[PDB]
């Protein structure tokens, strides 16, 4: 059947009516626009290369402060050291582009589906 | 209204009104299809075509004018020129080489222009053309960039006129001032004249 | 709040329904239809504009066709290759199929806390999640075997 | 899945396939659903 | 035009966070920190410099396709696929104030530079003009015949230019809400518009060309070309620096006035990343313009440098007059 | 035109081989898909031509 | 700036047919209309 | 454009977006009546043109313009009417640059294959099962 | 099992590959921190 469809033309805006008001739409709310205050930054442009030197000094005052720069009872069990390697997982937290691979989904279905 | 640039449609409502000799009505719809869209060549070919079948030479003259003004295809000024060559005005079609190859300057045209003076010209226009195209394509794109086949044509004509020394004179030159990976065409039509 | 409500009752009176005004927001119950409508509205706006000049654009939805496909083929793990389908049309597809995948596995993490937590009492709810953590977990276990 | 697949070879054996199919039946015992995908007939084909 | 020289970009920072495509950025106006809007339905706020992440904020159902910080107010406005346009007070990390009225998807958001207004472009194919403090419609900026895929705000006329989907872009007079004109030089949906700083000039990006634009005439003053693929975005510097960022990956650093194309180059995708999710979504320039922040189809923004060790004789300009 | 419709009505009006639709716009999905799909799935055809191995 | 068009007339010598008396191989069937540029060079 | 021509625009706009600011909150919350007392006549001069005829004793009339004292209790007087949109103002010129080159390699470079589903149906079609199983990558993959 | 190369073996060695999954803010600390005024005794503004 063909009653159930997509859609190829999506519906178009429309000019608002010029009627007259009886009807009730939008309560009032919030009607004071707040400003930024001086302190709140913002209402404030010094010039293009300072900002690029403000830009550039943070920039590099993050690098430096990321580098820091100013009868023995176990002889008849049958395998021993199994476990070497296992615990060094956490080198460096790394994200995959897939979340049917990532680790998230791996622990999230490991917890879940029992 | 919902299809503005539908050439189809276009084309059925200006041929919905021609089927019924409403002439006058379908030529407005004409003008209204090629100013709505100028760059779609079917609606330009069907008011030129419709223009010719009408018998008004004159109004196809203007809309091959006003489309030649919109800078078209090669195909446009091509079936211009070939109008003008049915009706027998050569020196208009002349003209129409002379702004079609200003439009396009590709070495095309200039073998066209040059064949369409042999065919209905005196030989020194020929002569002239292709002198014409040698120095324009050699000023514009590099004396270096100048096309083989402009010299092949050109000395092929010469030959034609049996002017020998002429074409070995085009030939030498064109081998002389190519660099090698562009005149292996013009070698062995040097070679073939030569040994002829 | 009685003053509006009886203005507005009379407005609906005297000057009648205006049935469709203003847009409906989107409700839990048309978040999935309304993703629908925005995906096959994307995945089209970049068929018409990847096409080049001059190729006949007759059959376009067909592409949309084929999404629908590759949906179903990624659900059920089934591996989706069309013979003579165009590398362009086939990396727009393969692209938005991923979009919609990862919405489709985030929105289940999500009512799975949920179904954990006792925060949902919905039927449909539990039943649409067990229906996807079970196509999720057999994803899992043919990648394992 | 088990007779009317076009992909079902229902001519007699080669005696690469035979090769094919003692080998793997060797290398894992009684695993037929997995031997047959790999020998290139079905399970009930390869055990009989 | 002899083209100036500008140095090459590079890749400096990836930043992975988000779940979905980020397609939306924008930039504090004191440029300490900036806002990616992503497909995971979340608007996060980062800061520039460390490019760590500051704050995660959710209140669309659906991916956010805008971001506005307001250089008067201390709001952010966002807008998303889930027909909402939003306020927020970040002063309160809240959303404050909603602009209902979009039949369908929004897919832009810019503030009018002077004056407190806010207009959203949007896929029922429609320019709404908004007033900030009261959340009303006063202008319906219609014409358009597809989708509003980008839009911007000027001080002077034409004050609002929509570029639409079905190809045309139309300049609009704000204060009488009509259109003062249409450009149709575009073969295809006009997916990007950029306004250049201090020329009365602008750009709009198709797929395959790029033009530019006088306004108030919309004379058509000339065509960065080579660029063929779908043109998402558009990033102009004080510097005369367009940025083409393009669906299947590819970048273009073009010079404005000339219109060379001084750098192309392909992005790179994350690992993991399909070689269909390769691909450009969002860009910005910061406000000092030293940085480009890029958000891209695996999900991820990416902060682009220029290189301070290339010299003018290391990469000369190779523009060949005709 | 007309004559062009009607002749190619007339033509895909004759049948030729096994019929493997229901109606007419089935019969020309499947005569669109032939056209398209027997290029690659060659060896399909013929094992069911065939009764036997791909 | 044509040298090579100018070395190529230069390389050419003179044609030993005469082409000065030579009528356009097709006859323009009369009348002859010209525009305003001819006036003065008839 | 300078600074004084900027403020000039920004005077004029903000002037007329008030306008349809202070309209729109007219609409979105009305007074509870729509009375207005202060009711101040307007004056016009009005100086005619020739007629239907001739004239009789004064041309030059004063016009003094009251609005109306409505019931402030009376709804709306009129129903609302649903009128399809109407025709666009007319179309631009497309001015395009000169159409692509194509080939008949392009044109086969983007044919789109008829879609056969492995799930849905909706005209009940019967497919060959050639076709049908001609997506099935399944069989075509690798064992080893 | 790694299906994926790593950031740095794709993106390159002087490039800074982040991967930020937590806040570094809660979402009671704003973004613009209002400005407080934090009076502490009842003071005239001049003098009476």
């Amino acid at each position: 059947t063909t009653a159930h469809r997509p859609t190829f033309d999506p519906a178009r805006g429309k000019e608002a009516l010029r009627g007259p008001a009886y009807h009730q739409r939008l309560l009032p709310a919030y009607t004071t626009l707040k400003f930024r205050q001086p302190g709140q930054g913002g209402a404030a442009d010094k010039s293009t290369r300072d900002l690029r030197a403000e830009l550039e000094a943070a920039e590099a005052a993050h690098y430096a402060k990321l580098k820091g720069a100013p009868r023995r009872w176990d002889e008849d069990v049958v395998f021993k050291n199994q476990a070497r390697g296992t615990e060094d997982k956490g080198k460096r937290k790394e994200f995959v582009n897939d979340l049917l691979r990532s680790d998230f989904h791996k622990r999230f279905m490991s917890k879940y589906v029992r | 209204d919902v299809h503005p640039n539908n050439t189809q449609l276009w084309i059925r409502y200006i041929e919905a009104e021609l089927k019924n000799r409403n002439i006058n009505h379908a030529r407005n719809l004409l003008d209204r299809a090629v100013t709505r869209l100028p760059r779609v060549s079917k609606l330009w070919y069907k008011y030129v075509y419709v223009m010719e079948m009408l018998g008004d030479i004159p109004g196809t003259r203007q809309v091959f004018d006003r489309w030649m003004k919109w800078e078209p295809d090669e195909d446009a000024w091509n079936a211009y020129i070939k109008l003008e060559k049915r009706y027998g005005e050569y020196e208009r079609a002349r003209q129409i080489f002379a702004a079609y190859t200003q439009v396009h300057p590709e070495p095309r045209t200039w073998l066209k222009w040059a064949k369409f003076e042999e065919e209905f010209g005196t030989a020194d226009m020929v002569r002239d053309v292709f002198q014409s195209a040698i120095q324009y394509i050699a000023e514009t794109l590099g004396d270096d960039a100048v096309d083989e086949r402009l010299f092949i044509a050109f000395a092929r004509f010469e030959t034609r006129q049996k002017e020998y020394e002429r074409a070995r004179a085009i030939y030498k030159f064109g081998l002389d001032n190519l660099p090698r990976s562009r005149s292996m065409q013009l070698h062995a039509q040097y070679t073939t004249f030569e040994k002829q | 709040l009685l003053e509006r409500w009886l203005g507005n009752l009379l407005s609906r009176q005297f000057e009648g329904r205006h049935s469709k005004g203003v847009a409906k927001t989107v409700t839990k119950q048309r978040v999935e239809s309304h993703f629908d409508l925005e995906l096959r509205a994307s995945v089209m706006a970049d068929l018409m504009d990847m096409m080049p000049e001059g190729i006949k654009q007759s059959k376009v939805n067909t592409v949309l066709q084929h999404l629908s496909e590759a949906w179903r083929c990624w659900k059920s793990n089934i591996p989706w290759k069309v013979p003579g389908l165009p590398a362009p049309i086939e990396n727009i597809i393969l692209r938005y199929v991923k979009a919609k995948a990862d919405w489709w596995i985030s929105v289940a993490h999500y009512n799975r806390e949920r179904i954990r937590r006792g925060a949902t009492v919905d039927k449909t709810v539990a039943k649409k999640n067990v229906g996807r953590l079970t196509r999720l977990w057999l994803k899992a276990e043919q990648e394992r075997q | 899945n088990e007779w009317l697949d076009p992909s079902i070879k229902k001519i007699e054996w080669s005696r690469e396939e035979d090769e094919k199919l003692l080998h793997l039946a060797k290398l894992m015992p009684t695993q037929w659903r997995t031997i047959a995908p790999i020998v290139g007939r079905t399970a009930n084909q390869c055990l009989e | 035009p002899r083209p100036d020289w500008h140095p090459p970009w590079k890749l400096m920072r990836v930043i992975s966070g988000h779940l979905g495509w980020v397609r939306a950025l924008a930039v504090e106006p004191n440029n300490q920190w900036f806002a990616s809007g992503a497909g995971d339905r979340t608007i996060k706020i980062w800061d520039l410099a460390s490019g760590q992440l500051r704050l995660t904020l959710t209140g669309h159902i659906s991916t956010v396709r805008g971001l506005a910080v307001s250089p008067r107010h201390p709001y952010m406005f966002s807008c998303g696929e889930d027909k909402m346009v939003k306020c927020w007070d970040l002063e309160t990390n809240k959303v404050i104030r909603h602009y209902h009225g979009h039949l369908s998807g929004v897919y832009t958001l810019k503030l009018h530079p002077t004056l407190d207004v806010l207009v959203t472009g949007g896929r029922d194919g429609v320019a709404r003009v908004w007033d900030m403090r009261t959340r009303s419609n006063v202008h319906v900026l219609s014409g358009h015949t597809g989708t509003v895929a980008d839009l911007v705000c000027q001080e002077a006329d034409p004050q609002v230019i929509t570029g639409s989907l079905d190809s045309t872009v139309r300049m609009w007079d704000l204060a009488a809400g009509k259109t003062m004109g249409v450009l149709t030089h575009h073969k295809k949906g006009v997916r990007a518009l950029v306004t250049h700083p201090t020329e009365f000039t602008f750009a709009t990006a198709s797929t395959g060309s790029i033009k530019q634009w006088k306004c108030p005439e919309g004379a058509f003053m000339q065509n960065f070309e080579g660029h063929n693929a779908i043109i998402n975005t558009l990033a102009v510097n004080d510097q005369n620096v367009l940025f083409s960022g393009g669906d299947n990956g590819s970048m273009s650093f073009w010079d404005w006035k000339s219109g060379y194309r001084f750098q192309s180059l392909d992005t790179t995708a994350q690992p993991g990343s399909l070689d269909a999710e390769l691909g450009i979504m969002s860009s910005t320039f910061d406000m000092s313009g030293a940085r480009l922040i890029t958000g891209e189809a695996d999900k991820t923004i990416k902060i682009w440098k220029e290189d301070t060790t290339a010299t003018p004789e290391t990469h000369p300009i190779e523009w060949k007059p005709s | 035109s007309l004559k062009r419709r009607r002749e190619k009505l007339a033509k895909s009006g004759e049948e030729h081989g096994d019929v493997t639709y229901i109606n007419e716009k089935n019969k020309q999905f499947n005569a669109k898909l032939a056209r398209f799909y027997n290029k690659y799935t060659a060896e399909i055809r013929d094992s069911f031509e065939r009764g036997t191995m791909v | 700036m044509a040298s090579i068009a100018a070395g190529l007339a230069a390389a050419l010598p003179k044609p030993k047919y005469s082409s000065e008396h030579e009528e356009p191989r097709a006859t323009q069937r009369g009348p002859r209309i010209v525009s305003a540029d001819q006036i003065d060079e008839t | 454009p300078s600074k004084e021509e900027v403020e000039a625009t920004a005077e004029r706009t903000k002037n007329a977006l008030a306008a349809l600011v202070s309209g729109a909150l007219a609409a979105q919350k009305p007074k509870n009546v729509q009375v207005n007392t202060k009711r101040e006549a307007t004056f016009v001069k009005y100086t005619p043109s020739a007629q239907m005829g001739n004239n009789t004793k004064k041309q030059e009339r004063i016009i003094k313009i009251v609005e109306r004292q409505r019931d402030p209790m009376e709804p709306p007087k009129f129903k609302h009417k649903k009128i399809p949109r109407g025709p666009p103002s007319p179309p631009p010129p497309v001015m395009h640059s000169p159409p692509r080159k194509l080939t008949a390699e392009d044109q086969e470079a983007w044919r789109i294959p008829p879609p056969v589903s492995m799930w849905k149906n909706p005209k009940g079609f019967t497919i060959p099962l050639d076709k049908r199983l001609a997506a099935d990558g399944r069989q075509l993959q690798e064992v080893q | 099992k790694q299906y994926y190369p790593t950031a740095a073996q794709v993106f390159g060695e002087g490039v800074e590959t982040l991967v930020q999954e937590e806040d570094a803010q809660p979402l009671t600390q704003p973004i613009i921190a209002p400005v407080e005024q934090k009076k502490f005794s009842i003071q005239e503004a001049d003098l009476p």
